[PDB]
């Protein structure tokens, strides 16, 4: 809310944005990593 | 209250662009029997000549991801996503709308045409969704009244509106152009029996199996117009069908409301039905339609006795067993038979006879693809008879 | 087998391209020179 | 799915069930006070029949007794044992 | 590579002196005009 502020700026919304964001970006390693089988080192450590 | 747009949904592409200082949209009209070509529909001016809605209807089969390519190595009703591989299927035909390997327009030198087919092979099959301004990001659901932006999966084109001879044609270029959609009709709602807008259906009477005939061609050169009446062999085959088509683009495959005006349309002759200052219907042509001319509404009793429509949950109209009349817009002249001493004359009387109700028969799906076919079918071998004479 | 396809088919697509060879026979230098000296070119080829 | 088969990678595996017991904990604490004809709850009903796939494809596969299932593996395994030490076969557990 | 044509091909800015509509790139033409502009007179049109 931020009532005795003049300007509002809502946090939670930013918030909400940036799991959305890593959400995407977890969906889209996955699904570039679906046609291998074995899980590289540098796979583990990003995924971690 | 917003609507997002499914899987097996039937949309319409429109387009608008600027010309001698005039706006101007047409609708993507696909022909695939005569050609393998496609071109743009006059849809921009609607009270002088009405645009046609039985080619420019697009239904969609499935939404794919860019990351989801199996090249050979659906749960239901899924959503639209932006940014998703959506195949473009057509409405009256299985003419799968994506690009191939064509170069016959050489206009612009580096500009291609899209061509349709029935072969969903190879990596050519599929087209992507883009938005078009940057206040809609990758993820988020369509709704209904954007701004998409199309562009090939093999081409990496749009559809470009270019100029080839100072008329209209559609090319896949490089040139960003707006790109939107219309909910004509939904796949969640059916027929199921009731009425469907722009459908195909035919009147018959009460009891008397009687129906509106158009003759043949052989007084086509000054009465080619003129209309009579036959029952028996004509009810049973497809002579008196029409295609009834609503003023409106948006959600003109729903349900029709009570004294909603429209026009019917000829599937065999092609020409639109209208009534004349002299007592007689005459129809009417393309070229020289009028909206006044050309305006008949379902009246749901003799009797004289909201616009928008989004909710298609009223069903009020039955085919077969709901008994309608109809009735003009303006005149409010009923249809009327005299008793000649089977042909008869139709005059448009005032009074209106109280024994001359309208039964609704719509052809089933048995025989309502066939009936798409045929018409289809003789429409281009009289256009192509003709050009060829 | 590597998506390349799509990129060569492309890169045919910019015919004149293909209809380069022509080009490629013109030979517009003119060496000129001779008896009298005539050194240095300035527009060759 | 993917990581049920492999072996060799069971750190990963963790991390993702703690990643998994965190998110259904918040959806959790979405639904403290709220009214029977609440709209957070019609919400959190069709956000679930949207993904139906993914909530059939995980729910149920948590009822093989074992391999990330309920833990009650021990129905018929100490049935059959010659010292009970968890040294047995595998054509065994098989028939098991 | 496919970065940069993609990013090349994405708008024309090859101008055409001697084709006629969008894009351009014609050698057919150019390198005709540039061999009769160049050869026998200067950098300029007119010129000794």
């Amino acid at each position: 809310t931020q009532t005795g502020n003049n300007t509002t700026v809502n946090i939670i919304i930013s918030t909400v944005d940036y799991l959305l964001r890593v959400q995407e970006s977890i969906s889209d390693f996955y699904w570039y990593y679906s046609g291998k089988d074995i899980i590289d080192e540098q796979g583990q450590r990003n995924f971690s | 209250e917003i609507q997002f747009l499914r899987t097996d949904d039937e949309v319409v592409l429109q387009c608008t662009a600027t010309i001698h200082k005039e706006q101007q949209k047409l609708c993507l009209a696909a022909e695939g029997f005569g050609n393998r070509l496609c071109f743009l529909e006059s849809t921009s001016n609607s009270k002088n000549v009405p645009p046609d809605l039985s080619i420019c209807t697009f239904v969609l089969e499935q939404s794919l991801s860019v990351r989801a390519l199996q090249e050979m190595l659906g749960g239901g009703h899924r959503t639209l996503l932006y940014g998703h591989a959506i195949l473009l299927r057509h409405s009256y035909s299985g003419m799968y709308l994506c690009c191939l390997s064509t170069s016959r327009s050489s206009t612009d030198k580096l500009a291609f045409d899209v061509g349709l087919q029935e072969d969903t092979t190879g990596e050519a099959c599929w087209w992507t969704i883009h938005p078009a301004s940057k206040q809609r990001s990758e993820g988020e659901k369509v709704r209904v009244g954007d701004d998409l932006i199309l562009v090939s999966v093999s081409s990496e084109r749009y559809l470009h509106l270019s100029y080839g001879n100072s008329s209209w044609h559609v090319d896949a270029a490089f040139q960003q152009t707006l790109w939107s959609v219309a909910p004509i009709s939904s796949g969640s709602e059916a027929a199921q029996g009731y009425l469907i807008g722009g459908d195909v259906l035919r009147l018959l009477h009460g009891h008397m199996d009687e129906c509106l005939t158009v003759p043949s061609g052989e007084h086509g050169e000054e009465q080619r117009r003129t209309v009579h009446y036959e029952g028996g062999a004509v009810s049973v085959h497809a002579r008196s069908l029409w295609r009834l088509e609503t003023l409106r683009v948006a959600w003109s495959g729903s349900h029709i409301r009570w004294g909603q005006p429209f026009r019917l349309r000829h599937v065999t002759t092609g020409k639109y039905l209208s009534l004349m200052e002299d007592k007689n219907l005459l129809l009417m042509d393309k070229e020289k339609a009028d909206v006044k001319s050309t305006a008949f509404a379902f009246r749901s009793s003799k009797e004289k006795l909201r616009k928008e429509v989004d909710g298609m949950g009223t069903s009020e109209i039955k085919y077969g067993d709901s008994i309608c009349y109809i009735q003009h817009v303006d005149t409010g002249l009923w249809l009327t038979y005299q008793a000649v001493d089977i042909q008869r004359k139709a005059i448009m009387h005032h009074e209106g006879h109280m024994d001359d109700g309208l039964n609704l028969s719509r052809s089933q799906h048995e025989e309502s693809r066939t009936a798409r076919v045929i018409r289809s079918t003789v429409f281009l071998f009289n256009r192509f008879i003709r050009g060829l004479d | 087998k590597g998506e390349a396809i799509r990129i060569r088919s492309i890169l045919r697509s910019l015919g004149d391209l293909v209809g380069v060879i022509s080009i490629a026979f013109q030979m517009p230098t003119i060496a000129k020179d001779g008896k009298v000296v005539e050194p240095d070119m300035s527009a060759g080829f | 799915m993917k990581l049920s088969q492999d072996s060799s990678q069971i750190e990963l595996l963790k991390e993702l069930m703690d990643l998994q017991k965190d998110m259904v904990v918040m959806l959790l604490s979405m639904l403290e006070g709220n009214v029977v004809n609440g709209t957070i709850g019609k919400q959190m009903v069709d956000m679930l029949v949207e993904s139906s796939n993914n909530v059939e494809m995980i729910l149920k596969f948590f009822d093989m007794f074992l391999k990330l299932k309920d833990l009650t593996s021990s129905d018929t395994f100490k049935e059959y044992d010659p010292d009970g030490k968890g040294v047995i076969s595998k054509r065994d557990f098989h028939k098991a | 590579a496919n970065v940069v044509v993609r990013l090349l091909i994405r708008r024309p800015e090859c101008f055409g002196p001697a084709l006629r509509g969008e894009g351009g790139n014609g050698l057919l033409a150019a390198m005709e005009e540039a061999i009769k502009i160049a050869e026998d007179p200067s950098r300029d049109g007119p010129s000794p």
